């Protein structure tokens, strides 16, 4: 059988009127010389990412693709032929059931329109006619066709954006992780496709001889072997046309690890060095250094209050400062290494306050800088520790380094 | 002394979501590579199929034995090729033993065990041709036919067991479930 | 012989027991309605890193842990069945004597345990319960079984601990780099052991009969082979689920590069330019030029 | 541009190269050991190796081969090394905004000018 | 001592591309001769760097003197045999780096970053 031509034309078909007609729309000034608002809105009332409605579809085409992507990868794994009769991958409901929807939601993606062209050069829009059309003309033939239904795995890009709307992940960094995973997820997907595409019938100067009989799965594992630079050769494209793209896929890959790696990759390598509470030591006493963090001070107060020479006594040391630990730990560490932990957050906000249990706390110890240019000021700031540490847990012990005799009268 | 500080978690509700993640993934893993076993399986119906005649080709065949020391010695033994009838659609069909006998060779309905000795080899086929000529025509027995891939092939024997399918399938069916009871048995322990 | 699935079901059963029951005794507030300080302080006096007899017999667990891979070196490298009867590795006496030990240290581990669920949920901990059942069934069936016991290889994770309690050595990034070291070749002494498991017996879907005759030496070769990338392809993964964990370790190695090189290893290649003393300079006199070098 | 049109340039210069030095055999064997390959198998076979992919489905079997190939890798490297942190790095960062606030119909607009903090 | 050195290496290179076992007797790398040559130099020169040493045991534990015991002596048992060994001598190619210094003093190369490359 050689009809399979007509399943690829189907799609270029809708696409050719597709960019041809939107745009000779928008020619002529004069129209001819010598409800459409309504339904635009009913479109776009749901298509918002922030409404409800849209939030929720937006999670259904996202399904939808990971199930056409399943049942693709089914299907990609049996042989060339097979008796396609009493059990074709639950039959021509499941091949139209995705697409019923899918072709539905190009027709709403195209009256929720809003800048007609654009709309259709939307990289978004473009993958669904290539998708949508190869399955019109299966049901047609009642013979299914392995098609370019991989490019469905290009709705992948979307996974950031979800776990933003359903909350499930709240960092910058971790959306920047999952958009990254996500973007390269899809690629590899899309590129090991098109190789195994392109090796499942042979060369056309070798009238199609010359064909490789390997899976999506050791077509997807060679290209992870090869964008690695393992390369070990045990299978590669034999294909002058596989090769032609094995060579594009090599340097787009490069061109991504270019473009990606100093920019957004290496932000995320580096992240908090320090975050969470003191907390899973039962049973004992707690105390948090709050103020001045600096190598001396702690250095002869940890020397003193765990000298060993107290004999019936806990360790405790939390730790608290804004401008983090970066010498402190090359120049001492905290003099134990399973015990005495350091929060990198600052001593005014709640929130950090919160972090460190303050409430559960036998005693804050406030530390001044003795070198400060300003003791005045430095009193101040310590006279405004002890009134947010008083406001957040007013029943705590405090003590505190004041530089100057007169301030102390302000903490009465 | 401590307060609800005492829970602490972090190394339960984390694992109940590693639990349920590795058991959802290995089953949807597992699902995408037996189907190709399972489908050769079901492709194959039961049918009563007859011994119709057994000849002797008389071509020689050689098959490789080993005495688990890394042995590379070759063996000839004589092809037995049996062609039998199947009783619904009344066929002449070529027997084999099993899958693994067909693809590595389809010529010969049956491979005995590759012996050290080619006297006895000769032995064991004419053993094992005496124990097919007797049951020959009459007495139906169960029996594998496949109709759609390769009509003019029979089995005697099945390509797969579901035992080792099922015994593979319910460890992450049972792995999700531990997952789902730690995930909920620490929320039902986060209340108080 | 089909009994080795009993050997891997006795280490997944008591880790079931030990996630259902400590976690099920920590709920109802209300008990009912309508000596344990004593032995919880005997069994935490000696687990002290600081105490004398802690740090000695973390310097036990770890000695013990190198013997239990040492000898599994050794059966790791036979063939898949021998006549095992006089002489089977020095016999059920050394099978037995590490794990007599690590039991007892997982008992005490678990009597010393300060807060219940958590001492079970410590990585160091979940290996105990892998290792130290599959053998009790080998020593119960008095015959051999290659189980899962190279884990044991992640005790290797203190040996940068122990290095700095015995005093050997005392620079911070020279601790680093030998924290780094240890951490690395326990993963691909791991990662190594999977694959050559994975790789023992066949893949399901073919009856096992795809199986790869190769040694433990042959695969811990392909996994370095592999991770810096060289990658020969004269030995490889022949398995799916060899391939499916190959791309698992590959990505694994990737990302421990990606999160390790740019934040401890670049600070361990960059150290001091200059130390020590002027000294290996016979006869002559010295000066030195104190005070504004420039 | 110019980065990779100077690239392009010393692929199929080596490559042409290696082409010419596997189409007529080694010296030594009386010309025997040829390898008959194209072109296009040539250039395909440097760039998965400058890449270091490096399958070893193709490789050159002669002496002149792969005398030529270990000086190609060792040019390819030294070209990565004097290129990338100079030339390459700065072209990949690039700037992060840029062009009109347009594709947005039938809205008003402001801006905010000044102070942005 | 780093011409010789180098010497040492172009012979080394020479046998370790023979045979494992050839008649050597009428054609043998230019004899015994050239066999002890480098090294009765190289011998003399161990012996003044020994005489020589001013801190007698750091002498013997400078990697540049470990290499001389090495490579010297299997030559001086391959002439009492009259027979050539494949030995350690390629532990020779370790004078090498000596190559900077000796561009340095020579003045060939004047740049600090030159020398260092
Ligand atoms: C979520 C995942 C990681 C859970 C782990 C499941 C593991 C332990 C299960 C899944 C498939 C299982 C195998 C499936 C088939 C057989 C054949 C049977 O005759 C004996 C057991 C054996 C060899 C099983 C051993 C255990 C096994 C590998
Ligand atoms: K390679």
């Amino acid at each position: 059988q050689r009809m399979w031509w007509a399943f690829l034309a189907s799609s270029m078909v809708t696409f050719f009127g597709g960019l041809f007609i939107i745009l000779l729309w928008r020619t002529l000034k004069y129209l001819w010389t010598v409800w459409m608002t309504s339904v635009k809105d009913w479109a776009g009332v749901m298509i918002s990412a922030q409404t409800l409605t849209g939030r929720v579809l937006v999670v259904l085409v996202f399904a939808l693709s990971i199930g056409a992507l399943v049942i693709y990868f089914i299907d990609s794994s049996n042989p060339i032929e097979s008796c396609q009769n009493f059990y074709k991958d639950f039959t021509l409901q499941i091949d139209m059931a995705f697409n019923v929807f899918f072709l539905l939601y190009f027709g709403l993606r195209f009256i929720a329109a809003n800048d007609k062209l654009w709309f259709w050069l939307e990289v978004n829009s473009v993958v669904d006619f290539f998708t949508v059309p190869p399955v019109f003309v299966s049901v047609y033939l009642n013979r299914s066709w392995l098609g370019l239904r991989f490019l469905r795995a290009l709705r992948l890009i979307q996974f950031s954006e979800i776990l933003q709307f359903l909350n499930i992940l709240k960092t910058s960094n971790s959306i920047k992780l999952v958009n990254l995973l996500s973007i390269f997820i899809s690629t590899w997907l899309t590129a090991a496709g098109f190789i195994h595409l392109v090796e499942n019938s042979g060369d056309p100067w070798e009238n199609f001889q010359n064909n490789q009989a390997l899976t999506y799965w050791e077509c997807v594992y060679l290209l992870m072997v090869t964008m690695s630079t393992v390369g070990y050769g045990d299978v590669y494209a034999k294909t002058t046309l596989g090769r032609l793209f094995m060579v594009f896929f090599i340097l787009g890959g490069l061109a991504m690890f270019a473009s990606y790696v100093p920019e957004i990759i290496e932000l995320i390598g580096n992240r908090k060095k320090y975050g969470g509470s003191y907390s899973a030591v039962s049973g004992r006493k707690h105390i948090v250094v709050c103020g001045h963090i600096t190598l001396e001070s702690v250095s002869n107060f940890l020397k003193d209050f765990l000298h060993k020479d107290r004999d019936d006594v806990n360790v405790e040391i939390v730790f608290l400062h804004n401008i983090s630990p970066n010498l402190e730990l090359e120049a001492l560490f905290k003099r134990h290494f399973t015990q005495v932990e350091f929060y990198q957050g600052s001593v005014l906000n709640p929130h950090d306050l919160a972090r460190v249990k303050i409430e559960s706390a036998d005693a804050c110890l406030i530390l001044a800088n003795k070198y400060c240019a300003d003791p005045d000021a430095e009193d101040a700031s310590n006279i405004m520790r002890v009134i947010s540490i008083k406001n957040y847990h007013p029943k705590i012990r405090i003590i505190t380094q004041m530089l100057q005799y007169h301030n102390k009268a302000h903490l009465l | 002394t401590v307060t609800a500080l005492k829970a602490g978690e972090d190394k339960s509700i984390r694992l109940g979501l590693f639990l349920i993640i590795s058991g959802v993934v290995s089953l949807f893993i597992f699902g995408f590579c037996w189907l190709s076993p399972a489908l050769q399986d079901l492709q194959a119906t039961e049918a009563n199929c007859t011994v119709l005649s057994v000849q002797q080709i008389g071509e020689v065949f050689e098959c490789t034995f080993t005495c688990g020391a890394d042995c590379r010695g070759t063996s000839q033994y004589p092809c037995v090729q049996v062609y039998v009838n199947n009783s619904e659609s009344n066929s002449r069909a070529l027997l084999h033993s099993d899958e693994h006998q067909l693809l590595t060779n389809p010529k010969c309905s049956y491979i005995p065990p590759c012996k050290r000795e080619n006297q006895k080899n000769l032995e064991s086929v004419m053993n094992w041709q005496q124990y097919w000529k007797d049951e020959i025509g009459s007495q139906p027995f169960t029996c594998y036919f496949n109709q759609h891939q390769r009509p003019d092939d029979v089995l005697l024997h099945r390509t797969h067991d579901e035992i080792v399918l099922l015994h593979c399938f319910l460890w992450p069916l049972v792995t999700f479930v531990v997952g789902v009871l730690i995930v909920v048995l620490t929320i039902c322990a986060k209340s108080l």
